[PDB]
RNA sequence: CCCGGCGAGGGGAGUGAAAAAGAACCUGAAACCGUGUACGUACAAGCAGUGGGAGCACGCUUAGGCGUGUGACUGCGUACC
RNA sequence: AGGACCGAACCGACUAAUGUUGAAAAAUUAGCGGAUGACUUGUGGCUGGGGGUGAAAGGCCAAUCAAACCGGGAGAUAGCU
RNA sequence: CACAGGUGGUCAGGUAGAGAAUACCAAGGCGCUUGAGAGAACUCGGGUGAAGGAACUAGGCAAAAUGGUGCCGUAACUUC
RNA sequence: AAUUCCUUGUCGGGUAAGUUCCGACCUGCACGAAUGGCGUAAUGAUGGCCAGGCUGUCUCCACCCGAGACUCAGUGAAAUU
RNA sequence: GAUGUCGGCUCAUCACAUCCUGGGGCUGAAGUAGGUCCCAAGGGUAUGGCUGUUCGCCAUUUAAAGUGGUACGCGAGCUGGGUUUAGAACGUCGUGAGACAGUUCGGUCCCUAUCUGCCGUGGGCGCUGGAGAACUGAGGGGGGCUGCUCCUAGUACGAGAGGACCGGAGUGGACGCAUCACUGGUGUUCGGGUUGUCAUGCCAAUGGCACUGCCCGGUAGCUAAAUGCGGAAGAGAUAAGUGCUGAAAGCAUCUAAGCACGAAACUUGCCCCGAGAUGAGUUCUCCCUGACCCUUUAAGGGUCCUGAAGGAACGUUGAAGACGACGACGUUGAUAGGCCGGGUGUGUAAGCGCAGCGAUGCGUUGAGCUAACCGGUACUAAUGAACCGUGAGGCUUAACCUU
């Protein structure tokens, strides 16, 4: 029918801020738990492009302190609380790997600016 | 882990350096572990002031997989390495009081209130 | 009870309010258009003939066309039939669609099977692949001796060997309806549909006790 | 492998019975010429449904 | 008397009740009773194909006029 | 098996396949009219048309862009100047396959490929 | 003289007693593969034979129940050195 | 300087992947050692079968080696098949 | 055998690179003749791999990583 | 121990483990001083074991590409019998 | 004149004399627990080490770690790791050659399937006029395993501690099927990056070639390591077993007549193949209603006119597959390629201005370029035919047709 490959675009949220890989961001999320609601954030650099209709996620890599850890927060999830853009940078590459082990002043790549 | 042998990282003040998976628990005719899984470790090193000594065999649960770990959205927390928190060998909950390095957010349950209230990550 | 002939159309990792996602397969509900509504007036046969689709029908045979004439007069895509229970059927205008799954919690799902080319030696049967070493004579891959010896002196039936898929049915059995959607016309089922996407399926209320 | 005994000549014609060349069910001529055709391909002079194509 | 066969699968002899062969397809109990009484392959296949039993008290040879026989 | 796919693999490895297409799309601009095997004519069709689309209207900067994607000197000299005003009156089907028949040397099914408005043509035979 | 590259190969026509002596030419088996015809092969089964046999083609069987060849089918039945 | 090294050409073949009615009467590709030395190596000559020739394996003697090839005794012998 | 085999003398162009390795390339050779299409098992060749790290196997074996120049830094043993 | 009738000796060690391997011991095969012995640097494509960089050998196998198979076209074997 | 092995990978299958659940009897068994235990082939029955190891030892999982056979399964499947004294040589023995059931080092192993099977698949014929569509079940297999705790239930029972089972429930484990959105794999028909040389006259910019040069991201497809998920309520015929009424022996008793209950096996239900089932099938939809000569005639032969419904070759081709078949589909056409809008990919093209020492980056532009997926578009190629199939289609008994 006319439904195939459209239903991904139809599901896809429209107030989500605009992006390129190397945009740093903050994912704000819940702890979930047994009955009590608290919040938490995760910040870093996003090393790679999303846009997957409903399945779209920020794969932020954190790299602030300690050994590297990559986190995937799916955007379209109701427990994902808030999204500041902060810096929106350019890289002309698909992967950021040389910063995996260095976490000190590593997740703060520039705003592309005027 | 997924294979036979597998050294992986100490996650507690219990030991040093590396400690060895001898088996997976929570079924048989298994070679390989799921995401939510309980591992069997021998301490392959130890530390003199740790809870345990070289070649003592105890129970454990996953905190990092180098592949990545998932449950709630199916989204992965993807790591630099495999690492494991020892449990009590029969009586559950961790034996060590500190986690060393980052944690998942797939560990967020009543039987793990011990390990997630720690400060290095997911508070 | 019958099926609703669907279309395989869509796959979604879907959210729920509680912070949980469900992997899902997404099905376009088309309406049943009846042909004749066969009942036990004629022979011992009791079953309802239903058409889910439409075709140009410039090449169709007149034997298919009188079939369609007696129907909802919509040049049907083709004929499927389903056995039925609890008395003779209601004969006019039936249009069976999303309402069928409102108290049907789990469905069976009968595909038109799985379309995996040859399938055949090793791949169909999840065998081991022969050793990559020892200079093995014209063998990096072999299924194994398929019998034994003279003692039976034959090859038994139902041993795992060769052949195509042959596109029979395959029932997965008892996978969950996650939601049904009027207006958008989606049946979201929790489990998978057989075949590549754009394939036909049956989605029928579950068979099992 | 090998074989037990020398096979029969009736066997050689039976094994070949399904692999043989099959009939064309007659032929085509043009709508538009006295030139004969090749069914559902085009002659060198373009004749199929008249016009002209491919004058090589 | 459990009408023994082994078509090609699963350890065991496989079987069929005395009760099926009259309750379902009721012809078969007589068919495979006279069968072993006939010579080799081919001529016993021509002997055999002359018997019909049908379902029972519903025979279709009304028009031939059958001569009744008590045994 | 090959479900939900498109296009065709012809005769050899990828390093050969790109190098063969540079010969074959260049021959197109040099002979204007060709005959080949029918799989071979589709890949020939599918190579040339997207270049034509870019080239459908004249632009020196887009001619520099076209030299970036397809680095041949023959194609970038024909495109924009010559071939641009030619195909301006179409949106796809700048060229057509005429199913000329089977190959004489063996039996492979062939198609002839012919630019859409081709009416001036060479009068020698081809095989 | 026909087909054909200008080829290969055969044929017709003509030559001789003879080419049913055509050039690798003497007459010519048997393996060998293929054609033409008859009868046969889809209730169909193993040394393929033996014993019994519907049928049909051909033979004016003086028609006087036959000859010729094959044979549905089937009782019986384990090669030779 | 070097019976030193890593390493081509140039000589080999510890192992590995393949070849096994092969592409080929050990070749192909890759790891590996010798490569100024007790080396590699052209030309021309020479020893002849239980005899040569061997840093020795009962090695090597015409893509052949725990017994070369040919012409003769010789129709060896046959308690055997 | 148009053998993917074997074979001595002489010569020595460009860039990058320990160098006559080696990537491309001037002079020069040359398309090692089944073809085209498909892209089944399977065979051989060719490319790749999550997590693991020999757990494969008799055996860490073409697997695969390593390799060059510059620099800091450098063990027991030793005929230095 | 390359050496051991028994035997995979006893115990420590790496080890998830340990017939082998290494260290110690004798409760010692027929060990044992030029078919030499203790001990040793460098050396050998040398043997046994281990962790790591690293790896499809494998756990557990998936897909992609080409030459045969296979499709379409040509020619056209062999072990056997 | 050939039945040819250990050890190790692959692949199994049959006998139940059952490792186990499941129904039940005994107990010096109260219940728990142990001992005793019949029925029963249906089904599940783990992995690393050392060694060439069957067997050994050791570490470990799970409720669990079976019994017997197979040229002591399986080189017309795999390998010499072993036998290894083709071969040195250590240890040992003999004057020695040579040997060793002591030992260590690497080490050549064939076969394209005749008939036969097994799985998959087509052709040919027949179903009685033909054709196209759904379809029934004569027959024959899949699943059949098995743990957990929660209720049932601290209750009967026992001196007390303790303490029943079936049935409902969700869920693991083995086993098995399907799936590609998730998480990974690949994705030689998508974008980007990068070392080198060769090239586009030269510069800006850029590409061929080095395994797809190398390398990272990647759609749809396929795929497991990831994803979904059965293993059933019910029924009957029972088994062992508690009986009931009841004898030999005035009774008792599962037995002879008789009838209640009584297991995953058996007949099944749930699942799949299946009309050649020659007692060859039904129901729905479609079409064919002209003619003469001859002879043996439920008949065939010749011939005029004449062959529909339907088929197939042929054509582009597929969400189907070796070949085919199956399927979209041939201008009436969205089949395919192009092309447009959208999908999902990549990270802001080339050109122009500018900052900067220049490489380069950046505003112009949130760019350009783009594969398989969806809808549109006839832009482009699939002409008119011809051909297999024909003019209502067997005898005969009974029923109906003036019959």
């Amino acid at each position: 029918s006319n439904i195939i490959k459209q239903l991904e675009q139809e599901q896809m949220k429209q107030d989500v801020p605009s992006f390129r890989p190397g945009d740093t961001v903050e994912v704000k999320v819940w702890v979930v738990e047994g009955s009590k609601k608290r919040l938490q954030a995760f910040e870093g650099v996003v090393i790679a492009i999303r846009n997957r209709g409903l399945h779209s996620a920020f794969t932020v890599r954190k790299i602030s302190n300690g050994e590297g850890v990559e986190r995937v927060f799916q955007t379209h999830s109701p427990v994902v609380d808030s999204i500041s853009v902060k810096r929106r940078g350019a890289v002309r590459k698909a992967k950021l790997y040389y910063l995996r082990e260095r976490t000190g002043k590593a997740a703060r790549i520039k705003e592309r600016l005027n | 882990m997924i294979q036979e042998q597998t050294m992986l990282n100490v996650a507690d003040n219990s030991g040093a350096r590396r400690v060895m998976c001898i088996k997976v628990l929570g079924g048989s005719h298994r070679r390989y572990a799921g995401v939510g899984d309980i591992i069997k470790i021998t301490i392959k090193e130890a530390i003199p002031r740790g809870k345990v000594k070289k070649g003592d065999v105890l129970k454990a649960v996953v905190v990092r997989t180098k592949k990545g770990v998932r449950r709630p959205d199916g989204s992965v927390i993807r790591f630099d390495g495999n690492a494991c928190v020892l449990l009590n060998n029969n009586s559950e909950q961790p034996i060590g009081t500190r986690i060393f390095g980052p944690v998942t957010r797939e560990l967020r349950s009543e039987k793990f209130m011990k390990i997630i209230s720690l400060a290095p990550e997911v508070l | 009870m019958i099926g609703l002939v669907g279309k395989k159309v869509g796959m979604t990792r879907i959210f729920t309010e509680d912070g949980v996602s469900i992997p899902v397969t997404v099905i376009e509900v088309e309406a049943n258009r009846v042909t004749q509504v066969k009942d036990l007036a004629n022979d011992g046969y009791r079953a309802i003939q239903v058409t889910t689709g439409a075709k140009k029908a410039n090449r169709v045979t007149k034997p298919e066309a009188g079939h369609f004439a007696k129907a909802g007069v919509e040049a049907g895509r083709g004929l499927w039939e389903f056995r039925l229970a609890e008395g003779e059927e209601f004969t006019v205008g039936q249009s069976i669609s999303v309402e069928l799954f409102a108290d049907v919690k789990k469905v069976d799902v009968t595909g038109t099977s799985k379309g995996k080319g040859f399938a055949g030696t090793v791949k169909r049967w999840n065998f081991r692949t022969q050793d990559a070493t020892h200079g093995n004579s014209l063998s990096h891959r072999v299924p194994g001796s398929i019998g034994q010896n003279q003692t039976p002196g034959k090859v038994f039936k139902g041993k795992k060997m060769a052949g195509q898929m042959g596109n029979e049915r395959v029932t997965v059995q008892s996978l969950d309806v996650v939601r049904v959607d009027a207006e958008r016309n989606l049946l979201l089922v929790k489990g998978a549909v057989p075949g590549a996407t754009g394939s036909d399926l049956i989605v029928k209320p579950a068979v099992k006790a | 492998a090998v074989q037990q005994n020398k096979p029969t000549r009736s066997k050689r014609g039976m094994r070949r019975s399904h692999d043989a060349l099959t009939a064309v069910t007659s032929l085509s001529v043009d709508k538009t010429s006295g030139e004969k055709h090749l069914r559902h391909h085009i002659t060198a002079d373009g004749y199929y449904r008249g016009r002209k194509v491919i004058a090589k | 008397k459990v009408y023994y066969h082994h078509t090609g699968h699963i350890g065991g002899i496989k079987q069929a009740t005395f009760e099926e062969m009259i309750a379902r397809r009721p012809e078969r109990v007589i068919e495979i009773a006279v069968k072993g009484m006939l010579p080799k392959g081919p001529l016993g296949r021509a002997m055999f194909r002359k018997l019909k039993v049908y379902a029972g008290n519903e025979h279709n040879h009304a028009a031939q006029q059958p001569q009744v026989l008590d045994i | 098996m090959r479900h939900r796919k498109s296009g065709r693999q012809l005769n050899r490895n990828s390093s050969h396949r790109q190098a063969m297409f540079r010969n074959m799309a260049g021959s197109l601009v040099r002979h204007e009219i060709i005959k080949t095997t029918l799989p071979k004519a589709k890949e020939l069709r599918r190579v040339v048309e997207p270049l034509i689309t870019l080239a459908k209207t004249d632009s020196v900067a887009n001619r520099r862009l076209a030299f970036a994607r397809t680095r041949d000197n023959e194609i970038v000299a024909k495109l924009f100047n010559e071939l641009g005003p030619r195909f301006a009156s179409r949106a796809g089907g700048y060229t057509r396959i005429l199913k000329c028949g089977f190959r004489a040397g063996d039996n492979a099914p062939m198609a002839y490929i012919e630019l859409v408005d081709r009416s001036e043509k060479a009068e020698a035979a081809a095989e």
